[PDB]
């Protein structure tokens, strides 16, 4: 296998962890719901929608990395899986694979028998989906998924205004999804709008409270604003959701800026719990 | 600065 299953998995040993790993995203426990995915995996490889799954819980865990990986599983099991392209083209272009981040959303879109009939890293590819998609929008106007897509193929080319413009679309339409409201969020954020960002946010944790990318994201942009008190604050949240060196390290920084060489020291143990207590 | 995730 080309996924680093967790060894010591105690879903191993269950019954239905299938089912359990089902009740722990509607209960939002991310880490909880991925391990017990994972396990079917391991179990039962052949089965698309353990993978799917896997692949949707790792990127709200803010791992596109890993995904990625189980994703393209779920792809080959079942390639007209729309929900599989959807996550495919996100996490590619967190990645910035822009190749395979066009290649899912024109699988995306084309996989839909609703559907089936400049940019350097790409440039035809690109020209090619923003078509596409846009010819969509003509046969089905007020489609929040064709509106969200172009929101993702736009953040692709750093086009922020036209992303936020169709992601703001998708969130009137649909206001209790919280992936939209991240979506939205992420491109106000990275189009150097991090106030605007922070109340997509904070409807996107009121929706899942368990969204450890939202809650990342939310570290990022009180980062960029300088207001470290309420970084650090998310961070540990996001950091004790999750469980990863990586966000330790970010939290090192915050805690260096804001002239805390006590805390910082203590970062290297990795106890969230006198970080809890602190914030 | 920090990069956001959709």
């Amino acid at each position: 296998t080309d996924y680093p299953f967790e060894a010591n998995n105690p879903y191993m040993y269950h019954e239905n962890p299938m089912e359990e790993g089902l009740s722990m995203l509607k209960l939002a426990n991310l880490a909880e719901a991925a391990l017990a995915f994972e396990a079917v995996c391991q179990a039962a490889p052949e089965r698309e929608e353990a993978w799917r799954s896997l692949g949707l819980t790792q990127a709200e865990n803010e791992k596109d990395g890993l995904a990625i990986i189980a994703l393209n599983h779920a792809r080959m099991l079942d390639p007209k899986d729309i929900a599989v392209h959807a996550a495919l083209a996100v996490s590619h272009t967190n990645e910035h694979n822009a190749n395979a981040a066009l290649a899912s959303l024109r699988a995306w879109l084309l996989s839909q028998p609703q559907y089936e009939q400049f940019f350097f890293a790409a440039p035809n590819e690109y020209r090619e989906c923003r078509t596409l998609l846009h010819a969509a929008l003509e046969m089905n106007p007020n489609d929040a998924q064709l509106h969200a897509s172009l929101g993702v193929l736009y953040n692709l080319s750093n086009n922020y205004d036209s992303a936020a413009a169709n992601l703001r679309r998708a969130v009137e339409l649909r206001p209790d999804d919280a992936q939209l409201w991240n979506k939205l969020g992420a491109t106000l954020a990275n189009g150097n709008r991090p106030q605007e960002a922070l109340d997509a946010y904070n409807r996107a944790l009121d929706i899942n409270p368990g969204y450890v990318r939202v809650m990342y994201n939310m570290a990022v942009s009180y980062s960029n604003m300088s207001q470290y008190d309420l970084a650090a604050k998310q961070l540990v949240r996001a950091i004790y959701m999750q469980v990863t060196r990586s966000m330790w390290d970010f939290f090192r920084m915050l805690l260096n800026v804001m002239n805390r060489p006590d805390l910082v020291e203590l970062t290297y143990a990795q106890n969230v719990e006198p970080f809890a207590k602190e914030f | 600065n920090r990069a956001s995730k959709l």
